[PDB]
């Protein structure tokens, strides 16, 4: 919660879980990955990430060991997501994450990749990328045309993804 | 019809003796949170600093 200061120094531990908790698979995606399938791993993980953080809640202070069972889960619901979308779209998924390495990672700057992965995995993989809080008549901000803040420079690779599928008409 | 006089008086000290040995076990007693702390929000109970907090914080 706050910040290491004044000569800190990093410490690993070799050891191991405990023979009673049951092992699980770790997500190995990286900060443009996950900033990527955030959404798509937030409508597939609902219930399960709220089932976590309401048994965090619930057992006030038990906090790890308590609640431990349940995000087993959602860390392999979102591990099933990202193996679904790399099976699915791997090369669309790549551009995505790709333009987002640039730019900050400002979701603000690869509106032009980003079409073309939510058509692709709404296709396909039939997740839709949504945006919860916002009443009506308030138009979703990455569905708008001619926004203010456009990026510095469009990436190439998706410039010509995007006029190769307008020219296909898949778009 | 003197010393009905007497009684009357003394019945009107013994009264005040008592009423001051009342209000001083009035201010030795305890009182409650929504009469010595603000009526509004009776309760101790903070929730205090919400923007970043942490579901299992409350107990």
């Amino acid at each position: 919660p706050r910040e290491a200061a004044a000569h800190w120094v990093p410490f690993e531990d070799k050891a191991n879980m405990p023979d009673n908790v049951p092992d699980v698979v770790e997500v190995g995606a990286t900060s443009a990955p996950l900033l990527s399938a955030s959404y798509f791993i937030g409508a597939k993980c609902k219930p399960y990430n709220d089932d976590f953080m309401l048994c965090r809640e619930e057992s006030q202070g038990s906090g790890a060991i308590d609640c431990l069972k349940e995000g087993r889960r959602v860390t392999r619901c979102a591990v099933s997501v990202i193996e679904d979308i790399n099976k699915s779209c791997l090369d669309e998924f790549r551009l995505h994450w790709q333009c987002l390495e640039q730019n900050n990672h400002q979701l603000s700057g690869c509106r032009k990749a980003e079409a073309l992965l939510n058509k692709c995995v709404f296709t396909k993989l039939n997740l839709e990328k949504k945006i919860p809080g916002l009443r009506p008549d308030e138009e979703p901000v990455f569905l708008k045309k001619d926004p203010w803040i456009k990026p510095a420079v469009d990436d190439f690779k998706s410039v010509r993804a995007y006029a190769e599928a307008k020219k296909n008409g898949t778009l | 019809d003197i010393l009905n006089e007497e009684a009357k008086i003394v019945q009107a000290l013994n009264n005040q003796r008592e009423l001051t040995i009342k209000m001083h076990e009035l201010k030795r007693e305890e009182k409650d949170y929504a009469h010595s702390y603000s009526p509004l929000f009776s309760d101790p109970v903070p929730q205090g600093g919400s923007i970043g907090k942490a579901p299992g914080s409350s107990r």
